[PDB]
RNA sequence: GGAAACUCAAAGAGUGCUAUGCGGAGUGCGC
């Protein structure tokens, strides 16, 4: 029985902490039964994390009675003794328990992560770094380890070389998962913002445009196209025409719907070359993968990309006297489009005149461009 | 730096996960090889 | 020195490392080849660290076809780099023990730092996480091994004879 | 081939005679409704609605192991539990027949090398669920180990003069311990040199230096000519 | 070492030091090469512009109590530990 | 690997044409395609030949899917006219198959032919 | 005299079950 074992590495701290008087033996005996029913519970058989969790729930709370019986009856924050670092040393010595009996559930492992980190404190990156790469390894196909990962080391320490790499690590353990692609593009502008407004302050007190972001957006589409035509078709490549055509263009659905997501919020960071970028996406999804989007079928599509490829300039606001001197380019591509489309033509004309009735003596002009819009 | 205040930010589950409750509820409650016995 | 080895599943790949090392004279021991048969006295040997399933059925079948011609797949190079530990110059290699010397040679070209071992311990141990199997990850997977090799053994029949779909 | 017939349960379970004028060999099938190799079916009806089942024959003189079970073998270890390693599965005319007296729950992993009859094997997998069909040569089982998971009895209908190999590495890689072999030899495919029970003697001794140890072996004489049928267990740990 | 090994209670036997290597984390590129083609294509266009903590060296040159605030929090990662020692060092020769 | 595929060279051509001859002059050859799958199922065959000329092929490729089921040996020559006057017969045949018999004259012969064909497969 | 159980007592076998080991740093060395 290692129980007994256990019971009695416990020993030492609440004897001292008797010889000192803040706990009677009258009740340490009792905190003594409490903590023996515990561990039989917990290395028993049959055991269950919600047991891990009250006993560290017990042992939170036995600790910050010692800290309140500390401060009250020793008028200290501490009595340097044994017991001030054991009882959260044996904390995580549970948590170390249960995560190896129990590497399942990611509950119990995040709040092992929660309490190392408000430990964080006084205690280690080096601890941390540890049971991030075990979590890692007994979870590679689950993102928000390595995005909590990435959040932590980026929103406290900030090292960029480690979050590149372990992006770079998840994106290689699964390149089939949007949010991935997506949250390491997100990482790429916000340290690219960070750096620009960081060269900003040098500049204020005394190249690296969106390239990053447009090579892991073109190897994003590519490598997302592969991994959804082949999550479809699971064992066999089917042989026909229209499913063939049909999969080809269920794959560039998909896939320029992510792109109109990663569109959508990618307009959220203004502190760079926001419109040169859009239309860098826009540009490598004008060519196509089998399919040719523009002119052939996906004609909805179409629509919706000659409608970006209107609005990435349209991008205004209602002080709109920049838009009137510059919506020359918006009238040319509404009608060099309009002498394109067919039905389209309708369609384009109706979101142009949607578009610009959110858009709008001021207003003056503006009536007259907009009776010339309509 | 209101900028930079506004930037947004990476997006988990897992302080959600630890931290979230439990809510539900709980409800109350031959053989292949055996020949036709005559 | 046997101190990784790796376990080619259905559902994907897995890597334990290994806590104790089997004895190397006494293995054709009774009281030897009894304990890869004990469960609980089977675990004192080898433990779990870590297990990267396959993405789709597939990638199932592309890393059986791969495995059975003996080539590396970029989804065991992802597991093997991410559990492996980079070594010194020639100083302690690190050494997996894998199933076959065929892949032996593949994944030394693509990790110089890394030894495989395929002797009659590494098989031992090997058909001792065989045999105990889904036992071994407590859960730590998504998929139920017998219909999973099921309906890989049903695709890579297929796509080994070329039976016709019309 | 109208006649009416009972069933009585043999020895080995899973496996049934039909004890008629003459009395058949028979067994329960997995998929009813259908007769895969031009055998006989005797259909059955349980009385609940009631159900209407059939039994396929199991022809001694089409498969090894029916005439060996009805030649006599003191135990198999095709119970209706286990799995199943059928090294040399040609077709569907005996792997049938261990499938459905594995039963639902259990699987045989039918290997096979040849392509003719590897699809017409999967054109009959497809038919019942329990087995699985492998189109590798079984010299090389490192090129299937991804695809089974420790069988507990291999059966050997291969053919080829290097059997003892074969079955010794398939059964080091995949074979559990105390778990069952049965090999059928053939002495004209062996070496057609020598006689008969000296090649027997020959590949019984390579199987006991293998460390598996023979039980029991059965010549099967009124049914085929110089095969034998050797039942032995994978001992692995204390040979004597 | 012999006499001080004969005088010795216990013996946890492989005396001679095991030569564990840096175990295999997450967190740095184990070959240091590319490994496939978007860390390729991203190394190649970081190769052209980036740091070797120059110019965080140059940014971590510093001294209004905002300024600062905006500074540290733009700061990075080297930067801030280096900064933290200096410090450390700082406030070793200052206080008590 | 066509279609028709452990075809034989010239001389183990010309040796098995000649073992088809004495063989059917013994009476130990049953000649054509059925009555070379019909002796197939009966169980009594001892190798089989096939000529890889027809017209078309399939009609005689439909006995390897039985003959490597139930292990015997089969091989292709490269003439139904050769085959044809090999088995002593005014036909063209394309199949041929080698009963089984212990009482025969030429049962080494036999045997040497079905090594060599075999170690050709 | 034969038969119901959550009637108990005593043995045996099988299936399971994990059966299961001063501190943050800083300061010079250890490749």
């Amino acid at each position: 029985s290692k129980t007994r074992y256990y019971l009695e590495q416990c020993i030492p701290e609440m004897d001292d902490l008797v010889e000192k008087g803040l706990f009677t033996k009258n009740e340490v005996s009792l905190i003594m039964k409490k903590r023996t029913d515990f561990e039989h519970r917990l290395n028993s058989r049959g055991s269950s994390i919600n047991d891990y969790i009250k006993y560290i729930n017990y042992e939170s709370n036995v600790n910050k009675l010692r800290a309140k019986r500390c401060k009250r009856i020793l008028q200290v924050k501490k009595t340097n003794s044994l017991s001030d670092w054991s009882i959260q040393q044996r904390i995580g010595f549970i948590y170390q328990r249960g995560t190896n009996k129990f590497p399942q559930d990611l509950k119990f492992w995040a709040m092992y992560l929660n309490y190392m980190k408000a430990r964080g404190n006084q205690t280690s990156y080096k601890k941390i770094h540890n049971i991030y790469n075990q979590l890692l390894k007994l979870h590679p196909t689950n993102v928000d380890i390595w995005i909590s990962c990435a959040k932590y080391e980026y929103e406290v320490h900030a090292n960029f070389k480690s979050c590149r790499n372990i992006f770079q690590n998840g994106l290689r353990f699964n390149p089939d998962v949007p949010k991935l692609w997506y949250e390491y593009v997100k990482f790429e502008l916000n340290f690219i913002t960070k750096l620009i407004n960081r060269r900003k302050v040098m500049g204020l007190i005394n190249a690296l445009r969106g390239d990053i972001a447009l090579t892991i957006f073109d190897v994003c589409m590519k490598t997302l196209g592969k991994h959804y035509i082949n999550k479809h078709k699971g064992y066999y490549a089917i042989s026909d025409s229209k499913m063939n055509i049909e999969l080809n263009k269920e794959t560039l659905n998909y896939l320029f719907s992510e792109s109109l997501r990663y569109i959508k919020l990618f307009d959220e960071f203004l502190d760079l070359e926001r419109d040169y970028l859009i239309n860098h996406v826009l540009q490598f999804w004008k060519n196509d993968m089998y399919d040719l989007s523009l002119r052939k079928d996906l004609p909805e599509l179409y629509l919706k990309t000659v409608m970006i490829d209107i609005t990435l300039n349209i991008r205004y606001m209602p002080v709109e006297k920049l838009d009137i001197d510059q919506l020359q380019l918006s009238v040319k591509k509404y009608f060099a489009y309009i002498s394109k489309l067919d039905s389209a033509s309708v369609k384009s004309l109706k979101n142009e005149y949607r578009s610009y009735l959110q858009d709008n003596a001021e207003d003056d002009p503006r009536y007259k461009i907009l009776d010339l819009i309509i | 730096e209101t900028n930079l205040k506004k930037l947004p930010k990476l997006e988990t589950g897992f302080d959600a996960l630890a931290n979230k409750k439990k809510k539900k509820n709980v409800l109350p409650s031959n053989d292949w090889f055996t020949l036709p016995k005559p | 020195p046997i101190e990784y080895l790796l376990f080619e599943e259905p559902t994907g790949y897995a890597v334990f490392k290994v806590k104790l090392q089997q004895d190397d004279i006494g293995s054709r021991l009774k009281e030897v080849q009894e304990q890869i048969n004990d469960f609980g006295a089977f675990t004192k040997l080898i433990e779990l660290v870590s297990f990267a399933p396959f993405k789709g059925a597939a990638e199932a079948l592309e890393n059986a076809n791969d495995i059975s011609e003996g080539l590396v797949s970029e989804s065991l190079k992802a597991i093997l780099d991410l559990n492996l530990p980079k070594a010194s110059s020639k100083k302690k290699n690190i050494t997996l023990a894998i199933s076959d010397k065929n892949l032996g040679p593949s994944i030394k070209e693509e990790f110089p730092y890394v030894d495989c071992i395929s002797n009659e311990l590494a098989q031992d141990l090997i058909r001792g996480v065989r045999l105990h199997g889904e036992k071994l990850f407590k859960g730590l997977q998504s998929g139920d091994l017998e219909r999973a090799q099921l309906g890989l053994g049903h695709a890579y029949s297929r796509a080994k004879v070329k039976f016709s779909v019309q | 081939g109208g006649a009416k017939v009972v069933i009585e349960p043999h020895r080995h379970a899973g496996v049934y005679i039909a004890r008629g004028k003459e009395d058949l060999l028979v067994t329960k099938n997995m998929a009813p409704g259908e007769s895969v190799y031009g055998e006989k079916r005797i259909s059955v009806e349980e009385p609940v609605p009631p159900t209407k089942v059939e039994y396929r024959v199991w022809n001694p003189f089409r498969s090894k192991l029916a005439a060996g079970i009805m030649g006599g073998l003191d135990e198999l270890f095709i119970a209706p539990g286990k799995k199943v390693l059928y090294l040399g599965a040609a077709s569907g005319t005996s792997v049938s027949h261990v499938s459905d007296v594995v039963g639902p729950e259990g699987v045989v992993y039918a290997v096979e090398f040849s392509h003719r009859p590897g699809r017409e094997l999967i054109s009959m997998a497809k038919k019942r669920p329990n087995i699985i069909p492998i189109i590798e040569d079984a010299r090389h089982p490192q090129k299937y180990r991804m695809l089974i998971g420790m069988v507990d009895c291999v059966f050997a209908d291969v053919a080829q003069p290097d059997q003892a190999r074969i079955i010794a590495l398939n059964s080091h890689m995949f074979l559990k311990d105390q778990g069952g072999v049965v090999i059928s030899i053939k002495a004209n495919c062996i070496d057609s040199t020598v006689d008969a029970e000296t090649v027997f003697a020959r590949e019984v001794q390579k199987l006991r230096e293998e460390r598996i140890k023979p039980l029991e072996q059965l010549t099967l004489e009124p049914y085929e000519r110089d095969h034998c049928i050797v039942v032995g267990r994978y001992m692995r740990s204390g040979l004597k | 070492i012999v006499q001080q090994n004969r005088r010795a209670d216990h013996l946890i036997f492989p005396l001679n030091k095991p030569t564990e290597h840096n175990h295999a984390s997450a967190f740095t590129r184990t070959q240091d090469v590319p490994q496939t083609e978007l860390q390729e294509k991203v190394d190649q266009v970081l190769q052209e512009s980036n740091l070797a903590n120059p110019e965080k060296d140059s940014k971590f040159e510093e001294l209004r109590t905002t300024e600062m605030r905006l500074m540290r929090e733009l700061m990075f990662r080297e930067e801030r530990k280096a900064r933290r020692l200096k410090k450390i060092k700082s406030k070793t020769y200052r206080k008590i | 690997n066509p279609k028709a595929f452990p075809l034989a060279d010239a001389a183990l051509t010309q040796q098995i044409l000649d073992v088809v001859q004495q063989a059917a002059n013994l009476r130990q050859l049953k000649k054509g395609a059925n009555e070379a799958t019909k002796t197939l199922n009966r169980g009594i065959s001892e190798f089989i030949i096939m000529a890889a000329d027809c017209e078309p092929i399939e009609i005689l490729l439909h006995l390897p899917l039985l003959c490597e089921d139930k292990n015997v040996p089969y091989v292709f020559v490269p003439s139904r006219v050769a085959l044809g006057r090999a088995c002593g017969v005014s036909r063209p045949v394309i199949a041929a198959s080698i009963t089984t018999n212990d009482a025969s004259a030429i049962k080494t012969q036999i045997y040497a032919v079905k090594d060599k064909i075999e170690t050709l497969l």
